[PDB]
RNA sequence: AGGGGCGUAGUUCAAUUGGUAGAGCACCGGUCUCCAAAACCGGGUGUUGGGAGUUCGAGUCUCUCCGCCCCUGCCA
RNA sequence: UGGAGAGUUUGAUCCUGGCUCAGGGUGAACGCUGGCGGCGUGCCUAAGACAUGCAAGUCGUGCGGGCCGCGGGGUUUUACUCCGUGGUCAGCGGCGGACGGGUGAGUAACGCGUGGGUGACCUACCCGGAAGAGGGGGACAACCCGGGGAAACUCGGGCUAAUCCCCCAUGUGGACCCGCCCCUUGGGGUGUGUCCAAAGGGCUUUGCCCGCUUCCGGAUGGGCCCGCGUCCCAUCAGCUAGUUGGUGGGGUAAUGGCCCACCAAGGCGACGACGGGUAGCCGGUCUGAGAGGAUGGCCGGCCACAGGGGCACUGAGACACGGGCCCCACUCCUACGGGAGGCAGCAGUUAGGAAUCUUCCGCAAUGGGCGCAAGCCUGACGGAGCGACGCCGCUUGGAGGAAGAAGCCCUUCGGGGUGUAAACUCCUGAACCCGGGACGAAACCCCCGACGAGGGGACUGACGGUACCGGGGUAAUAGCGCCGGCCAACUCCGUGCCAGCAGCCGCGGUAAUACGGAGGGCGCGAGCGUUACCCGGAUUCACUGGGCGUAAAGGGCGUGUAGGCGGCCUGGGGCGUCCCAUGUGAAAGACCACGGCUCAACCGUGGGGGAGCGUGGGAUACGCUCAGGCUAGACG
């Protein structure tokens, strides 16, 4: 009573965002709900999944919050494209701003935003006016914004059709079908990266579970290579030493997977390990690839007040928090004899020294966050410790 | 989920239910017998002790009263009955009661 | 595992000039004939009186040493000659000896023990016929010791089975220089071994 | 019934049977009822197979129901071989 | 992962009048002694939890982290 | 064939006496460190809760059907589809699901250990022997049809087959009542009277093979009973109504107050009843000179339990781990009326905890169930995996190599130390590489001979392309504790009753072998330390093997109950005691000898002990007992 998952489409992640209380948590409930008909099996955030016709699917349907983006910010990094939903009765308010720029920041390649809430209000502007304001704030922060996909339709109104009978094929709703309009045009203008499954194997960990029967699961996407049932792996970052396993099972959306490739999100029981001994800002990977490190040097980029960072810079002694992956660590900052007035604008190379041990290795990027704000951002230098 | 153990249970019912009557047949029957042996009714008791004993050891031809256990029923029928017959009334009809 | 390390400096401590070289240990210079002393910062200062129980530890030391086993091993010998029957003394010295390792070192082969035990890890010797490659090896009466054939041919088993033209064997063991053999005779005595060692003593460490 | 059995003993990697009278129920090494032979599947000695001739034939005479690959050995011990 | 609390000298506690940080126990030197205790002279001994933000200036008002407590979350 | 002591009360001494240490051990855990292999071994806690998958089936040579692929079309074509033959889904019937596997909750008890009893009993399948297997009738499934239902499944009408059920006969024989003889608890024989048997199946067919029936005996396994043995508290002293006995019944395979009427008043207890606490018992295991003490994990035997609790059915056997019924708690489904489950099986989860493993491979071997057999099932088992958890083996190199580099450390500034250590030179070649590559497996079965004995032939390997062998082949890991005494091992600096150390005595207050670092050293090494617990040392609960005037210890003193102890001579008994024979004392373990894996660890074969207790026979000094005698004790 399980059920296997078989390959053949390419895998995608993706997940909405956009100002809170507009669309994105339904639209998410209405997308799932619609490819269920002609595909046959089907405050914190939601990973679950729909697949079209071309091609398998994520999704994250993140909280959002002034409150919640660590929570936010980390599925971020781990999607291919963000769906930004915009309601027709506000616009553009200061969440859909928020989401945005930091979905910049996170890296992030292309937008398709979603028109939601149509269904109210009728006005020959407003309708049209949206799509201006966005495009002049998805350029206004280096978005392709003028050529973005912008699919209208009413969200809740698509799902409560849904509700009344489960299949419902191609637009036999002037509304099932503008969904069938984001979700069709969707897999089309946002691409498929490059997943290469040479490189060892290494997959952050986003939430870990306790599953009846079997143990601890560790749920993240995997950043390169693959693992199967019988493979061994090291549980490097934020513990005392590294812990060594062995793994036992591996899933895709609830169900049997049998290699799962770089790029997908895929929960995997851990051979005999207790649930407090494993956590976030961790990293599954193999014997031997990576280890845990404290102090590093790094070719750091002082953002400037004008894109959001410090106006008045920092002297050496500053505790910010890095983002490495799923995680985010503190660390003090001491560095070159002068260097002192470290003030906004610059491509300094100082040292960290966090608190807690996570798996450095040259060549990975970070973060740094301080007040709210991405002071700043990098890449690992040479590693000290 | 199941097992050909059921192949036992429904068996058992069955059979429970063949030497269940088997076995009362002998009880109703052996005291049908000793309720006249005491009257007097040395004829039709005989008849009807003789009746039991033939029940009896007909249940132990299977498994319901096996060996000795039938061997004992008998030896307390032609113990009570004969007991109760030379109180006052001579053995009729030979039956079974060796005279 | 054994030893493994600045062994002169042993023969050194022990206060008896040990053979852990074979060629040097035997010249001008097995370092007791330098510095006589213990080794370390102090060693050629006032020696305190040793006490009963230092006297048996390096008693005890000293003939482990010579045959460079570990504690363990030469425990159990120990033990082992216990319980069987006749003096613990030389029984234990007797298997102490039958130690193929220490029986190839006996027969020329090798020019030490620690050069002996490579030997017989590496396989290049022989017990009546195939190869045995375990140093503790105990080798038992009637059993002919030798090199093996794609040995024969090493320039070490050359050199050290060249100077044994001559230099005769214990009575316990024969040898053929030409063909590489040797026999355990019988179980060499307390008298035949003369080792700068008193086993009537080292018996006492293990006690209390 | 009774029978006539292996008892496995020895060690990993190392069988070394004992041929044995016990009861047909006894766990495989459980407490047999009389020891009548022995057997060494790998003959790693000349002496790979021993079985008590008057005894094994005793048991045979009583009902003691030989193992298939027991009799075998009974057999090649000359248990039935009457001449 | 998200809420809400707490954190000032060694230690219990002060300035909810935003203008450097003060009180008792305690401790540290000096005289004295072998060294203390006692007596007498003389001393605040501070990562205000870290680091940034406003401010001419922040313990105080904003943020973001750290550790700890508490309430909810959490089956690939 | 076997016994070691030391530190610490004093200014000093001797004694007493406690504390502490050196030894061995462990299903361990914790710290630092960690290369290989073999054999062991791994939930000690929550007998807590558990997703999933598997752990028990098999026989068509017992029987009748459905259904699919095929011989030949019943007729002349697909008609009443006969039957051919191999399949497959259940049903009926049979044997096995009562073994094997798990656990230690309960249990202080005939539960277990041990030795016996049963004239008071059972034992399916397996052997040996005796006599049989002749007639006859009938039912329910399956299947056809009808019906209620979410499901699990259930109701009704009606065919039908058997090794399913029933009636009659045969009575070798057996059971039961009464009489008799032997015998002695209910056993064996006999007579008269009742009552009781059975099934056909496959062939290569008046003969076999597999069954069936009744009886007798053998085996094996069990039930019940009994003597002796089996922890702590007496601040627990009295306990008892089915209670103790009887008579007659019920009950069982069988004794029994096991259960029930009725009668009698008993039964038990300081030789520790009753009660409370703890605990499965044993072979053994650790320690110990021994006597002892501690313990009961893995392996083997016995018992008990299967979510908690009660109960019966079937059956040779269960009051039944993956059977049933009922109640309870908890988990889950529901169309809300009733449904489903029980890992202390294998593996895995979670909780608890200092802490204890793979949802592996194979039935090739051994063993089991069913089968004529082929063969099927087998998380028993054989293996592999993970963990230095343990024991054993192996490696990190070998030989050269300076009146002795550097660096670091000391220094009476000459030098000493690390130190043959390194470097360097030769040399061997763990790993890895290529090639070859098992043992475990010879029987079921087929063939000649009778499917007997004997001879011959074929198939079958999970571990594994692993062990192991040959050839090639690189210098290739080292750590942990300790250095005041006990106890092996010392110097410098820092520190200044601080920081800290500490098993015991104790170290630290400005020259600290005692703290911290360094140099050096000692011990051990893929380990080394730590904590916990057991024995030892502890003759420190003293049987072996101690004590009480003042060290802890003589009762305040009488009188005396139970109990313990008992002068001299002689005889009977022969209980203690001692001796001989004999039965028992499983295996494994331990010990000893010899073998097999290159050794060892592991492992096999053989050998030798042994108290206890049963039986028979014997001894009679001493103890006891009976009897007679004595006067030295005692009393008059
Ligand atoms: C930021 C949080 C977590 C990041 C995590 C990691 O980041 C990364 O390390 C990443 C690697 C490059 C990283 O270091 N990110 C770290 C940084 C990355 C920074 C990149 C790209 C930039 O370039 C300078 C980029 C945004 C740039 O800025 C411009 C924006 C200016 C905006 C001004 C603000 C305006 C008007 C405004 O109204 C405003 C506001 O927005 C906020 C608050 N109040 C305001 O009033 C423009 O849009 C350009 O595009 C990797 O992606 C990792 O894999 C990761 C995802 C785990
Ligand atoms: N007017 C309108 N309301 C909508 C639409 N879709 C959803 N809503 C409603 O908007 C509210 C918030 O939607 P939600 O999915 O929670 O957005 P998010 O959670 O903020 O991403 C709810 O009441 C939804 O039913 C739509 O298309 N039109
Ligand atoms: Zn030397």
């Amino acid at each position: 009573a399980k059920g296997e998952f078989v390959r053949t489409k390419p895998h995608v992640n993706v997940g909405t965002i956009g100002h809170v209380d507009h669309g994105k948590t339904t639209l998410t409930a209405a997308l799932t709900y619609v490819a269920a008909a002609e595909n046959p099996n089907v405050i914190n955030t939601a990973h679950v999944e729909y697949e079209t016709a071309k091609r398998h699917y994520s999704h994250v349907d993140c909280p959002g919050h002034a409150d919640y983006i660590k929570n936010m910010i980390t599925g971020a990094a781990q999607m291919d494209g963000a769906i930004l939903v915009v309601s027709a009765a506000d616009g553009p308010m200061p969440q859909t701003r928020e989401h945005i720029l930091l979905a910049r920041q996170v890296g992030v390649p292309y937008i398709v935003v979603f028109m939601n809430k149509v269904d109210m209000v009728d006005d020959p502007e407003l309708l049209d006016l949206v799509e201006m304001e966005v495009r002049d704030l998805l350029n206004q922060y280096e978005f392709p914004g003028d050529e973005v996909p912008v699919i209208r339709g009413s969200a809740l109104l698509a799902l409560e059709q849904m509700h009344r009978n489960p299949k419902t094929r191609r637009g036999e709703n002037e509304w099932v079908d503008k969904i069938w309009e984001l979700l069709d045009a969707i897999d089309e203008y946002i691409p498929t990266p490059v997943r290469d499954v040479d490189k060892p194997f290494l997959m952050p960990v986003e939430d870990v579970f306790t599953i009846t029967g079997r143990g601890t699961v560790a749920t993240g996407r995997i950043e390169r290579g693959k693992v199967k049932v019988g493979d061994e792996v090291e549980i490097v970052g934020l513990a005392p030493e590294t812990r060594r396993t062995v793994v036992t099972g591996v899933e895709m959306h609830r169900k049997t997977l049998q290699e799962g490739i770089a790029g997908d999100n895929v929960g995997v029981l851990l051979r005999g390990v207790s649930r407090e001994e494993v956590e976030r800002g961790q990293v599954l990977a193999k014997p031997g690839s990576i280890t845990p490190h404290t102090k590093f040097e790094a070719s750091v980029y002082v953002l400037k007040k004008e894109e959001g960072g410090r106006h008045t810079g920092f002297f050496s002694g500053y505790r910010p928090q890095f983002y490495f992956r799923t995680t985010d660590v503190t660390g003090v900052v001491q560095l070159p004899p002068g260097v002192e007035m470290v003030m906004p604008g610059d491509n300094v190379t100082f040292t960290v020294e966090l608190i807690k041990p996570v798996a450095l290795e040259e060549g990975l990027r970070f973060a740094i966050r301080e007040g709210g704000r991405t002071v700043g951002a990098g890449v690992v230098t040479k590693i000290l410790e | 989920r199941n097992l050909s153990a059921l192949k036992r249970h429904r068996q058992s019912l069955k059979r429970r239910l063949r030497n269940k009557a088997k076995k009362s047949a002998i009880k109703t029957l052996s005291k049908k017998a000793i309720q006249l042996a005491q009257e007097g009714k040395a004829e039709e008791a005989l008849k009807i002790m003789r009746k039991a004993e033939s029940l009896i050891d007909k249940a132990a031809k299977g498994s319901t009263l096996h060996k000795n256990a039938a061997a004992r029923r008998k030896s307390r029928l032609m113990r009570k009955v004969r007991q109760l017959l030379e109180a006052a009334g001579a053995p009729l009809i030979g039956g079974g009661l060796s005279a | 595992g054994r030893y493994i390390g600045p062994v002169c400096r042993l023969c050194r401590r022990e206060g008896v000039k040990l053979y852990l070289k074979g060629e040097r240990c035997y010249s001008p210079k097995c370092a007791m004939e330098r510095r006589p002393y213990p080794p370390g910062q102090h060693g050629q200062k006032r020696a305190r009186r040793p006490s009963d129980y230092a006297v048996r530890l390096r008693e005890k030391q000293k003939l482990r040493r010579i045959y460079g086993i570990s504690e363990r091993q030469f425990r159990n010998l120990f033990e082992e000659a216990s319980k069987k029957k006749g003096v613990t003394g030389s029984v234990f010295l007797g298997l102490l000896e039958s130690r193929l390792d220490n029986v190839v070192y006996r027969l020329g082969f090798a020019v030490s023990r620690r050069q002996a035990r490579q030997l017989v890890r590496h396989g290049h010797i022989t017990v009546n016929g195939r190869r045995v490659d375990l140093p503790s090896y105990r080798v038992r009466p009637g059993d002919e010791i030798a090199v093996a054939e794609k040995s024969r041919n090493l320039e070490l088993i050359r050199q050290n089975l060249e100077a044994m033209k001559g230099r005769k064997v214990g009575p316990w063991l024969s040898l053929d220089v030409e063909g590489m053999k040797g026999k355990f005779l019988r179980l060499p005595d307390r008298e035949d071994l003369a080792l700068p060692v008193n086993e009537q003593l080292v018996i006492e460490f293990y006690s209390r | 019934m009774v029978k006539i059995r292996l008892a496995r003993f020895g060690s990993k990697h190392n069988p070394h049977y004992r041929i044995v009278v016990t009861d047909a129920r006894r766990k495989r090494d459980g407490k047999y009822i009389e020891k009548i032979g022995y057997y060494d599947p790998r003959k790693t000695t000349p002496d790979w197979l021993k079985v008590d001739v008057e005894r094994a034939r005793y048991w045979l005479s009583v009902g003691a129901q030989p193992t298939d690959t027991a009799r075998r050995l009974l057999r090649q011990a000359g248990v039935f071989r009457q001449e």
